[PDB]
């Protein structure tokens, strides 16, 4: 079976290839792609394998213990759910919060993004760019020079340090007993790397292990813990003292503030230092060799719900200005309205669910979310052993969101095009993204052939964006600036304290006798994937509903009532595989989403 | 020769591997390298689908009742098991083809040991704790949501050093880091002998650390490490950082009312 959906020509004629269970994603995923006879991608399936039901788990429970239960929809990406929570009930019962509350949410929002992003780009990317049994091969005084190149300032760059680091990595290796690296895909031509460029990432990816532990203890101050810091509806619960009697007496004190200050000025040098400068020689060195696949919706349809105001409750000042962009359009930007009921809908047609009629799409205050694991008559296989999914019918524990009807790409990528498209339109608080994007363009185009000995490009950013490469590059520049605004924020919040303001929450509506007995919120986050929202229904003090829509959920979805395709599936379209067996180029492709399938589903 | 240890998971947010890569002592980084063979996990490994599958089988021959199996997560009995699917067949024919062979298995986190939130009511995938369909071999159960990195790390320490089972308490968790209540050696607990609470989030007394069992705390129920070792190198942990205990180290937790609600007979904690 053939047809054409979105630009893209399915066909389903070719052979099928499995790869169940993807790996180096959070949750489960299985993916089913058919190839032809060049083997070329001409079809792709995306099934989310895993459900919990956490809106089911909801129903009839107190709004303001919402937050911990969704929180643990995912420990990736820890602590976002709990903020769109808590935002939800806030924006039901017209609670505002202090403006101290306002800024440490904002500071653990953005050292989420900073570890997640780095996290996923060295531990569960890189391995799809970089082959370690080539790394083993490296000369450690190469090695030292490349480093060099790529990042003049990063201070680990000897070619004793590269040589005892690549020393390591031979004992294990040669120990027979290679863990995470068993079975791996090394030697295959589709990793491009030279071996001075993978021992560098390979260190990186080290490096990287160590650090991220430090950054999140930005998180342990004002939330507790991480993994899933402690969230409060009203505001934040880590009360502020600075005389002398907040000495350790108070959650929060002067020292407390100025540990955070330190872990941020860590965050911003390995941004600048060593994370965004790989990106970069990488995407350079695949970019040369010509490997720009993956772009899928990104090259007409992106969507973020925007973030980030420099003034609370004015989204005009969205430092990470969201909206719609369609048919690859970036001369109109369309605003995103989170309770316009004709705009952001969940279909269920080819999903693990039903509806009352699955002919439609519900907005998520009117959102249902009733189990129906159902295969199709053209499975290939039994009810609990599959062989080839059909993709005809229900196929996925995942929803098909859709914005208008339209299907969207969500997530670093897509913020980084709005942005730019809002720059140009004269967005004076899009301007620092711009400029990273001008950067990146100059470095991978330019400076990095040119200092690599390699042939100057010429692409466009409209051009170079909407790729498996530019995916990743979003990522790295968006971790960079999220590093940069947090610092901003620590200096508002010191200034705040200082002046007077220790407020950390409101609590004129904490009692629920304060409530109205009926209630309606939205509460949306620039999670690390995408646009995160969830919507509240609230009745005599109890959960009436509550729906979760996703990043992943967005870019992960199976096809909807018209056919549609979602992300994924159009990302892996018209991608050549070296070898049909090893699924080296849709890894690559899948892993630039930063696939989080425990979120997804929920 | 290096330990084998097979990390398996479930229905599952993911948490428990994430608290892990945090530990400090010892650095994880050093666990991969020096101390375990982690030969199968889904978040790290190299190898998907067909190549992935294939380690299960080459471990579980050549190291026959000489590897860890550790379970992130849970297993789903409804939905015929299909509300968590890996290689096409339910995680819970995983689970057990795994455990079969395994020298030991760690139950990670809350979910593996109790079930955790998927499991919280009304449990629409019938999520049910790894000791629970597991019943013929040698569980450890190391709870929390996540558990803190270091009681994670300090489990598979022991194991390595000892070859053994760290000493278990009736319910099946490690003495060496569940035999305390937090509120029994928590800062907070001049204040609470003193009848000195917090009444309201951010009022005087929040900001003066007061006890706050009143705002639900629930430590005086709930065994852990957390206020003793803390949480990420010792840097707070949740009633530090102004929030009561949710009892996320305990069964059953999201089904003892809200976490804002007091425990009731103060009394008897003191
Ligand atoms: N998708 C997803 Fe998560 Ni584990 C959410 N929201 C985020 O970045
Ligand atoms: S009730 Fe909670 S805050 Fe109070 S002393 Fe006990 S553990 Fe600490
Ligand atoms: S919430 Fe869990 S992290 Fe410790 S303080 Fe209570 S057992
Ligand atoms: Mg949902």
């Amino acid at each position: 079976s053939a047809y054409a959906t979105q630009g893209f020509n399915l066909d389903d004629r070719g052979r099928r290839i499995v790869v169940d269970p993807v790996t180096r994603i959070e949750g489960h995923m299985r993916c089913e792609v058919n190839v032809d006879a060049n083997n070329v991608i001409r079809n792709a399936v995306s099934t989310g394998t895993m459900w919990r039901g956490l809106e089911v788990i909801l129903k009839g429970r107190d709004p303001r213990d919402a937050w911990a239960f969704v929180e643990r929809i995912c420990g990736v990406c820890t602590g976002c759910h709990a903020l769109a929570s808590v935002r939800a009930v806030e924006n039901a019962l017209d609670i505002r919060i202090p403006k101290n509350a306002h800024l440490i949410r904002e500071i653990m929002a953005k050292t989420l993004q900073v570890h997640d992003h780095a996290v996923h780009f060295y531990h569960l990317h890189a391995l799809d760019w970089v082959d370690v049994m080539s790394a083993l091969k490296a000369d450690p005084k190469r090695t030292s020079e490349l480093q060099q190149l790529v990042s003049p300032a990063h201070p680990l760059s000897s070619a004793g340090y590269f040589r005892d680091i690549q020393n390591r990595l031979k004992r294990f290796v040669e120990s027979g007993q290679l863990g995470p690296f068993m079975n791996g895909y090394w030697g295959s031509k589709a990793y491009v790397l030279p071996p001075e460029a993978n021992l560098m990432a390979v260190t990186h990816y080290l490096e990287a292990l160590d650090l991220q532990k430090e950054w999140v203890k930005i998180h342990t101050i004002f939330g507790g813990k991480n993994p899933h810091p402690n969230y409060l509806v009203g505001g934040v619960p880590c009360a502020i003292n600075l005389d002398g009697i907040g000495a350790a007496s108070a959650p929060v004190n002067m020292e407390r503030l100025s540990f955070v200050k330190a872990r941020i000025d860590e965050i911003i040098e390995f941004n600048k230092n060593v994370y965004v400068p790989d990106v970069l020689a990488i995407g350079t060195l695949y970019k040369q060799a010509g490997w720009l696949y993956g772009g899928g919706l990104a090259a007409t349809n992106v969507l973020d719900y925007g973030e980030y105001p420099n003034v609370a409750y004015n989204k005009s000042t969205d430092q990470l200005p969201g909206g719609a962009i369609l048919n690859g359009n970036w001369d109109e930007v369309f605003p995103v309205d989170p309770r316009d009921s004709q705009q952001v809908q969940e279909f269920v047609s080819h999903s693990w669910y039903k509806y009352a009629d699955e002919s439609v799409g519900l907005h998520p205050w009117d959102g249902v979310t009733e189990p129906n694991y159902v295969l199709g008559a053209n499975t290939k296989g039994t009810r609990t052993r599959i062989e080839q999914i059909d993709e005809s019918a229900k196929y996925s524990w995942i929803k098909s969101p859709r914005w208008r009807g339209h299907a969207m790409e969500v997530g670093p990528l897509s913020r980084y095009i709005l942005a730019y498209a809002h720059a140009r339109s004269g967005n004076k608080y899009a301007e620092r993204p711009k400029e990273q994007l001008e950067y990146s363009a100059q470095m991978i185009n330019s400076a990095i052939p040119k200092a690599l000995g390699l042939p100057e490009t010429q692409y466009t950013l409209k051009q170079l964006l909407p790729s498996t490469i530019g995916r990743t590059l979003a990522r790295a520049l968006e971790s960079q600036y999220c590093g940069e605004m947090m610092h901003s924020d620590w200096h508002d919040l010191v200034a705040n304290i200082r002046a007077g303001d220790t407020a950390t929450a409101n609590v004129d509506k904490w009692d629920p006798a304060t409530w109205p007995l009926q209630a309606k919120g939205v509460g949306t986050v620039a999670a690390p994937r995408g646009a995160l929202g969830h919507w509240i229904r609230i009745k005599d003090g109890r959960i009436e509903n509550y729906q979760c829509v996703v990043p992943t959920t967005w870019n992960g979805s199976p096809r909807d009532y018209k056919g549609q395709i979602g992300a994924f599936e159009a990302s892996l379209m018209n991608t050549p595989m070296v070898n049909p067996e090893q699924p080296v180029e849709i890894l690559r492709t899948l892993h630039s989403f930063d696939p989080c399938l425990a979120c997804s589903t929920h | 020769p290096r330990t084998p240890v097979l990390w398996l998971h479930g229905l599952e947010c993911t948490c428990c591997s994430e608290s892990f890569i945090r530990s400090a002592h010892p650095l994880a980084k050093d666990v991969v390298l020096s101390m375990i063979s982690l030969d199968y996990d889904d978040t790290l490994m190299a190898a998907a689908g067909h190549q992935a599958e294939a380690i299960l089988e080459e471990i579980m021959t050549k190291y026959k009742g000489n590897y860890i199996l550790a379970v992130e997560g849970n297993p789903p009995l409804n939905q015929d098991g299909m509300s968590c699917i890996i290689g096409g067949r339910p995680f819970i024919e995983q689970l057990k083809y795994v455990a079969k062979d395994a020298k030991a298995i760690i139950s990670w986190g809350s979910c593996a040991s109790w079930g955790c939130v998927q499991a919280a009511k009304p449990n629409p995938t019938q999520a049910t704790p790894v000791h629970k369909v597991i019943t013929d071999k040698p569980i450890i159960k190391v709870p929390g949501c996540p558990p803190i990195a270091e009681v994670m790390t300090g489990v598979i320490t022991y194991m390595l050093t000892f070859d053994r089972i760290p000493e278990l308490d009736r319910q099946g968790r490690p003495k060496m880091f569940y035999s305390q209540r937090i509120h029994d050696k928590c800062y907070r607990r001049p204040h609470f002998d003193a009848g000195q609470f917090v009444e309201e989030w951010d009022d005087e007394s929040a900001r003066k650390g007061f006890c706050l069992y009143k705002m639900g705390c629930k430590g005086p129920t709930t065994y852990n490490a957390c206020s003793t070792t803390r949480w990420n190198e010792g840097t707070s942990f949740p009633i530090q950082s102004g929030h009561g205990c949710i009892g996320c180290s305990e069964d059953g937790f999201w089904d003892k009312g809200s976490f804002y609600d007091r425990l009731t007979g103060i009394s008897q904690f003191g």
